[PDB]
């Protein structure tokens, strides 16, 4: 909330919690899907991780257009003010 | 004294009826015959969530009115006084505002329980 | 056994612990004795602990295979403990008060016929603290569970299966996600 | 010997205290719960034998599994029979609860209540009649007659 | 034939009502005897 | 020789609670057109032998959830304040001859409740929890009559001493000055300890044991013998109020063996009252002894206080 | 033709108001109930004796199955399966053969007892009185394999309770 | 019906009923468990004439 | 060809109903573990839960999906709602089944199974 960098490296951290996500592989730029090569429910699961860690509630309509951490972080810079 | 020795020899003879049926019985003891018992099912939730006293009005009316039968019980004493004409008017006073205050919680709905 | 009947499958279980076992039911059941004793607080000797249902396995794989027959195999579980962390674990897993004490020579094989003097079920005695004092020796080239097709489950998988039942109930409501695995060695 | 003789007589004394008062827990689930409720009736009469119903799991002795087992409450009776108290027994009564019964190879049915529970005394019938029930509790009687607890014990 | 047969005059019949047969006192009578109690007992 | 005292006291008021269970059993038996227990013994007489026994050779059972140290110190409490409320009891000469032992008595029936309480509380268990707030709906409605009838009564004594209760009683029986005093305290007494049409602590069929749900053979056991010692204890208070016979000071077992026999009686009319009623809804508990009882509690507290003034029959405090 | 079951209004004067005040305070109904439960006190209990006394019972009374003969030895049961056919809960396992003699005879009759709903549509499709169910109730095991009875034990059985079942099929063939 | 008059009394008095001539215990008025052997009637169809089944 | 609809229109509302069931399976799967006292962990228990749901990977079928979205919704349900018992939750956990045969020796050796 206070720095977009901050905001940034926070996803990224919560990214690399995650086991099936390759760290080296992994960039601000990397496609979910056809890049790293993940279904739908590791995509769904990270973004119930971002909802752990940011804590706000995020629909589905806009976390189906979550498919780079790009659009992530831009989308809790939506959500809040920075 | 004698009051001390019949009270420690009921706790005495109260105490050794209750460890000598622990130490004499077998215990075959497994996590499942210590569980909670809920008509065979399993517990939804725990036993220690408020259970909601629907009688609370009642509950506390109890207390002013246990205080009542503190105040009217010297009366087999105070019929012994010389001055007795008092100790009546002051008796049936007690009575009638113990009543007084039945009467305020009946009409007001108070024995009645909540929801 | 052996000479006597040259067939005879002989299973060597390292240390079998489960729900009705004398294993980690006699390392929970000493907690309001007075503080679980030890001799040189424990960290002397090293054990790896079996689970049952491994060595069942075992058991079954050597009734099936017609290889296995004459054999003396040596059940082990994966992981080694030392003493002293292995009662670490099991009085953290039950969520205990531990001041364990040196208990020497002079006095811990004394407290077997101070310990059952009655004539029932004995709590100890003092072949269960000389062997649960001795350490598991490593026999590295008899055949093992690895040896009949058995994937040999660890203690932390199953420690809360078996001490669940000793925990009052201030912490039943836990997990096994909060309690830290004991070191190996 | 001496001490074989009295541990004989504790034997004699306990096994006398359990089958002398066993007390049967309120527990029916189809037409043998009203056969088993005419076995309390004042023709058969339970009562006289020392046999009374407490609805605790933690204060009775025999399960009459008096019924039918289906699937939805074998957990239910596998958690009833482990909250009773060690010495515990079954009876199982009606054919159901033996081997399935008319039932048997229904989809949700547990064939017979020895799956789940151990069963002492099987009281053969659909349903068996008071009288046969109050047999099976009598053979009962006879079975925990000639436990050898405390001579085994003694012997072991 | 030889059969599960009602008798030759029928059966008699077979009561089916209630039968409380207004046993007690009456109220004057009860309070009498309770308040003749009282007045026993108080002198 | 004072202990030869106490265990000739509390030894026999043990071994009346087990032959209280095969009267029981018997009774509820014969007035349920059925028999009682008469295979175990010569007609009965070996039941309570084999109740005795049985309980106290079976498992304990202390639940993993209940908190340990209320859940045994409840039946310990129960059976003491089962046993140490006989000692002011003129049998013609108590125990424990107390100034104020009517007190006594009135105080350890208020602290009784507590073993119920902490058996209930302790034993984590819904219906212990649901059997121990019936408990505390069940005291709070008869112990705001307990006081007022046993006062009311008094009145015409002078003392609460339980000895003088015999001088009080020795031309007439007081139960014919305060009959509707008697009529309410013996439902008080009812309701008091537990027994139907008042259970609603072992209510039975709303739950399934109530508060001693949880408590397997042995510690259950000083539930039951407190219970029934209570019970026992308390048709012998409601004789000794209500149905005071002849005392000869030269021959105390006159008044020994008329006492025990109205005692008897009484309690042969609780087992008969068990025996034919159904159990209140313990709503229907509150609203008898706070509407119904209580008003005409109140005026014939009002009538005792002014009637020996009305009379010049004020009773002597010594 | 119907009837108002609690219909009744009560009489308002002042003689019925008193009585039933009485009631209320006094408790009529109170010692009308504690009458009828003492009337019940004084009388003789319906209590029998068993095991020396014994439930009283019908000559149709369906209980252990048994398989009967004719009265010179030849075993009844002609091999025919239709009291396996008609069984319910299909309890009844029938394998048959020509014996050493060439009559048609089973060499496997077996009741499951514990499937066996004891409905007796088995002593009523036997064309010739083989398989009948018979008079004994009392005969609870210890183990569920001994509830499993072979061709051996219902022989057995209907050795043993043919004195029995022969006179009350006697009594009962009339009505059959 | 064993019962002696003071109890049988005692007993009609409570009940507030008369109880020996109505007893819920049997005796000898049921009938006999021995019976004669029955010949019972043949349905309206066990006819030798006119026994079409199609009729 | 033209059939009355249960939820969804398409494939892509179904798609989201399915997401939602997963995420509510998702949060479910600790509440699961804690309050049934289990002795799995939440990494099991959400692989299980993951191959529960690739089970059924090859429906294109709207109908079909929408009623494994009904059914789904009972399941959470009744493990909500304690219904299930520790035994209806470990059934999933197919532990007391012995190993059954895949390849086709195995399958050779033991029986007649194709
Ligand atoms: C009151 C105290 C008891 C008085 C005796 C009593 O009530 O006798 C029953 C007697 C008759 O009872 P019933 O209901 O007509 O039953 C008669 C039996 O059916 C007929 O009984 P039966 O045909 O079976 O005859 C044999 C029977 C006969 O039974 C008796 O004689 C009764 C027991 C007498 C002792 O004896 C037994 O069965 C053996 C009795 C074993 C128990 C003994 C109990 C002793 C208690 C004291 C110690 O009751 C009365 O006469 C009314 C009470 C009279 C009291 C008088 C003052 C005392
Ligand atoms: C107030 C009224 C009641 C008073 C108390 C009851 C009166 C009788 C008191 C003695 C009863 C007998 C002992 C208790 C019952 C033991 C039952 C039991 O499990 O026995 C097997 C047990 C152990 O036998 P076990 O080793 O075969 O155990 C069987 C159970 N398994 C295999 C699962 C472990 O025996 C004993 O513990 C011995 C008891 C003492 C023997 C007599 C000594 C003097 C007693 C006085
Ligand atoms: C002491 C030893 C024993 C003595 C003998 C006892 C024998 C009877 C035993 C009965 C056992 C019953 C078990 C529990 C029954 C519970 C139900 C019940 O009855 O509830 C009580 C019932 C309850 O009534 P209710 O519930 O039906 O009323 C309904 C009330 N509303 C409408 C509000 C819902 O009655 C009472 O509360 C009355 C109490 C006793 C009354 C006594 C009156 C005495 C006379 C006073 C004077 C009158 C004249 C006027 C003034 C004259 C002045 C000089
Ligand atoms: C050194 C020498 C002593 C050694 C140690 C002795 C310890 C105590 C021993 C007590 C007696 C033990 C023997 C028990 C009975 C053995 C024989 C037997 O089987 O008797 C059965 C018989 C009834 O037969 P049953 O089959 O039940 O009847 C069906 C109806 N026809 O049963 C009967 O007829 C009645 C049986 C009664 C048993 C005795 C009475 C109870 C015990 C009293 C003492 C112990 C009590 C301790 C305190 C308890 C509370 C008071
Ligand atoms: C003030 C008085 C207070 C009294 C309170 C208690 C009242 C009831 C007392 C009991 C009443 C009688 C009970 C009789 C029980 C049956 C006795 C019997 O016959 O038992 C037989 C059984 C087996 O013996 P067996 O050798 O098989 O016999 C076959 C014969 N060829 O053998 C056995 O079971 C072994 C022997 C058992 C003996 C038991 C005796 C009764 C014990 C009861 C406790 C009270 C003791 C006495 C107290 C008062 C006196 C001090
Ligand atoms: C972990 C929890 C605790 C565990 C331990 C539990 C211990 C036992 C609990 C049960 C007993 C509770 C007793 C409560 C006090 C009772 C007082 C009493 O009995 O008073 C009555 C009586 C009054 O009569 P009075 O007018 O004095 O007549 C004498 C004239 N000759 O008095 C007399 O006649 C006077 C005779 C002498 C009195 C001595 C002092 C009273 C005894 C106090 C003991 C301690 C109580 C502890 C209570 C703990 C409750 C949990
Ligand atoms: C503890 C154990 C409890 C187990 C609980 C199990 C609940 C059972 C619910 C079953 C619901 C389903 O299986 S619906 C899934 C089937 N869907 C389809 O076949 C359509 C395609 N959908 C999918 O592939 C889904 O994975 C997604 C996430 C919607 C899309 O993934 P792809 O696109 O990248
Ligand atoms: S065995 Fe038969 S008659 Fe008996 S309870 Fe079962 S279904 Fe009913
Ligand atoms: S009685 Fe019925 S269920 Fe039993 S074997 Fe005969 S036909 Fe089958
Ligand atoms: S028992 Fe009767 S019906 Fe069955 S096969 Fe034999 S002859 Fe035929």
């Amino acid at each position: 909330p206070l720095t977009l960098e901050g905001i940034k490296d926070r996803v990224l951290y919560v990214l690399k919690l995650y086991d099936k996500i390759d760290p080296e592989k992994l960039s601000v730029n990397s496609h979910f899907m056809k890049d790293l090569g993940l279904d739908s429910l590791d995509q769904v699961e990270i973004i119930m991780a971002m909802e752990d860690e940011f804590g706000f509630e995020i629909p589905d309509i806009d976390a189906e257009k979550l498919m780079c951490p790009q659009e992530i972080v831009d989308y809790i810079a939506d959500k809040k003010d920075v | 004294m004698n009051l001390m020795i019949t009270l420690l020899t009921n706790f005495t003879l109260a105490t050794l009826l209750v460890t000598i049926a622990f130490w004499l019985p077998q215990l075959n003891v497994y996590s499942e015959k210590t569980s909670p018992y809920e008509c065979g099912f399993d517990p939804m939730g725990s036993a220690r969530l408020p259970f909601s006293m629907k009688f609370f009005l009642v509950a506390i009316t109890f207390l002013l009115f246990d205080l009542e039968i503190a105040l009217l019980l010297p009366l087999p004493w105070a019929s012994q006084t010389t001055n007795l004409n008092t100790m009546l008017t002051m008796a049936l006073l007690l009575i009638f505002l113990l009543a007084v205050s039945l009467a305020y919680e009946w009409t007001q709905k108070g024995l009645e329980w909540t929801e | 056994v052996r000479e006597t009947f040259p067939e005879a499958t002989i299973i060597k279980p390292a240390d079998i612990f489960g729900r009705e076992d004398r294993f980690l039911n006699y390392f929970a059941n000493i907690r309001w004795f007075g503080g679980v004793p030890l001799i040189s607080l424990g960290k002397k000797t090293v054990k790896q602990p079996v689970y049952i249902v491994d060595v069942t396995k075992g058991i079954i794989n050597a009734i099936k295979d017609p290889d296995a027959r004459g054999k003396t195999f040596a059940f082990v579980g994966p992981n080694r403990y030392l003493l002293f962390d292995l009662v670490q674990y099991v009085f953290a897993v039950a969520h205990r008060p531990f001041l364990p004490y040196p208990m020497p020579h002079f006095a811990y094989r004394w407290i077997g016929r101070l310990f059952e003097i009655s004539p029932f079920e004995p709590w100890t005695t003092r072949d269960k603290v000389e062997r649960i004092h001795t350490t598991d020796r490593t026999l590295p080239h008899l055949p093992g569970l690895e040896d009949l097709g058995v994937q040999a489950t660890p203690l932390e998988l199953k420690a809360i299966e078996v001490l669940r039942r000793h925990r009052t109930y201030r912490w039943l409501s836990s997990e096994i996600e909060d309690v830290q695995p004991a070191k190996t060695v | 010997s001496r001490g074989e003789y009295v541990v004989a007589k504790l034997d004699d004394l306990i096994n006398w205290a359990r089958r002398s008062s066993l007390w049967p827990m309120t527990f029916g689930l189809a037409c043998c719960a009203v056969e088993m409720m005419h076995m309390a009736a004042p023709r058969y009469d339970m009562d006289r034998f020392g046999v009374v119903f407490r609805a605790s799991p933690r204060q009775s002795d025999v399960m009459i599994v008096a019924g039918t087992l289906t699937n939805k409450m074998a957990p239910a009776l596998r958690k009833v029979y482990d909250q009773m108290p060690e010495p515990r027994y079954v009876v199982s009564m009606g054919s159901c609860a033996n081997g399935g019964g008319y039932y048997h190879y229904s989809y949700s049915v547990v064939r017979g209540c020895d799956r789940i529970v151990p069963v002492d005394i099987y009281v053969p019938g659909c349903p068996p009649t008071a009288e046969a029930l109050l047999y099976g509790i009598l053979q009962l009687q006879k079975k925990i007659k000639r436990e050898k607890r405390l001579r085994i014990w003694y012997r072991r | 034939v030889k059969q599960d047969m009602p008798p030759v005059g029928g059966y008699g019949p077979i009561d089916y009502k209630r039968n409380l047969p207004r046993r007690g006192l009456s109220g004057y009578s009860m309070f009498a005897v309770g308040i003749g109690a009282l007045l026993f007992g108080y002198w | 020789m004072f202990m030869i005292n106490v265990l000739t006291l509390i030894i026999p008021i043990l071994l009346a609670v087990a032959f209280l269970t095969l009267v029981e059993r018997k009774v509820l038996g014969y007035m349920q057109f059925r028999k009682g227990p008469n295979v175990v013994g010569p007609y009965g007489l070996l039941q309570p032998i084999a109740d005795a026994i049985k309980l106290f050779i079976k498992e304990p059972l202390r639940p993993a959830t209940s908190s340990i140290s209320m859940f045994i110190l409840a039946p310990i409490l129960a059976l003491t304040l089962a046993l140490t409320m006989w000692i002011p009891l003129p049998m013609p000469y108590p125990l424990i001859n107390m100034n104020l032992g009517v007190l006594f008595m009135l105080a350890m029936s208020s602290l009784a409740v507590y073993s119920i309480l902490w058996s209930g509380w302790a034993s984590n268990s819904k219906y212990a929890l649901i059997g121990a707030l019936r408990a505390v709906a069940q005291t709070i409605s008869y112990e705001v009559t307990l006081a007022i009838i046993l006062l009311s009564v008094l009145l015409m004594n002078g003392s609460f001493t339980l000895s003088t209760l015999i001088i009080t009683q020795e031309q007439v029986w007081l139960i014919f000055p305060a009959w509707p005093l008697a009529m309410m305290w013996f439902i008080s007494t009812l309701a008091e300890t537990n027994r139907a049409p008042f259970d609603l602590t072992e209510g039975e069929s709303e739950l399934v044991s109530g508060f001693n749900v949880e408590y397997a053979a042995g510690p259950f056991a000083l539930f039951f013998m407190a219970e029934y010692a209570n019970i026992i204890m308390m048709n012998i208070f409601t004789t000794t109020l209500f149905l005071g016979a002849f005392h000869n000071p030269y021959m105390p077992e006159l008044y020994t063996i008329n006492f025990t026999i109205k005692s008897l009686l009484l309690s042969i009319t609780f087992l008969w009252i068990r025996a034919s009623y159904p159990r209140f809804r313990y709503d229907q508990l509150m609203h008898l002894l706070w509407k119904n009882f209580l008003p005409l509690t109140l005026a014939l507290c009002m009538w005792h206080v002014s009637l020996p003034i009305l009379l010049s029959s004020i009773p002597p405090q010594t | 033709t119907y009837k108002y079951v609690n219909l009744r209004e009560p009489s308002m004067d002042m003689k019925s108001v008193t009585d039933r005040a009485a009631q209320t305070l006094l408790w009529t109904e109170l010692i009308r109930g504690l009458g009828m439960t003492l009337s019940y006190l004084f009388r003789e209990p319906a209590t029998i004796n068993y095991p020396f006394e014994k439930g009283p019972l019908s000559p149709r009374f369906r209980g252990e199955h048994a398989l009967r003969r004719y009265p010179s030895g030849e075993e009844r049961c002609i091999a025919c399966k239709l009291c396996e056919a008609v069984c319910p809960a299909q309890a009844i396992t029938i394998e048959a053969e020509p014996r050493a003699d060439g009559s048609r005879r089973t060499t496997r009759y077996d009741i499951d007892m514990t499937k066996c709903i004891y409905c007796g549509f088995c002593q009523e499709a036997c064309p010739v009185d083989a398989i009948v169910e018979g008079p004994n109730f009392e005969f609870s095991t210890e183990t569920h394999e001994e509830l499993l009875y072979n061709k051996e034990k219902l022989l057995n059985n209907g050795d043993k309770w043919e004195a029995e079942i022969a006179a009350n099929i006697q009594a009962d063939y009339l009505y059959r | 019906a064993s019962a002696t008059r003071l109890i049988q009394g005692l007993r009609n008095w409570a009940s507030g009923r008369d109880l020996q001539a109505k007893l819920q215990l049997r005796y000898q008025e049921i009938s006999k468990r021995t019976q004669p052997p029955p010949k019972l009637p043949v349905g309206p169809s066990h006819r030798l004439s006119n026994n079409y089944y199609c009729a | 060809t033209s059939v009355k609809p249960i939820f969804s229109r398409d494939m892509n509302e179904a798609k989201r109903r399915v997401r939602e069931l997963y995420r509510a399976w998702y949060r479910e799967v600790p509440n699961t573990v804690h309050l049934f006292q289990l002795d799995i962990s939440v990494k099991q228990g959400r692989d299980k839960v993951r191959e529960m749901f690739k089970k059924n990977a090859h429906v294109t079928d709207p109908r079909v999906v929408d009623l494994l979205v009904i059914k789904g919704k009972m399941e959470l349900e009744e493990t909500i709602n304690v219904w299930k018992q520790r035994t209806h939750v470990m059934r999933f956990f197919h532990e007391t089944e012995a190993p059954r045969p895949k390849d086709f020796l195995s399958k050779f050796y033991v029986g007649h199974d194709p």
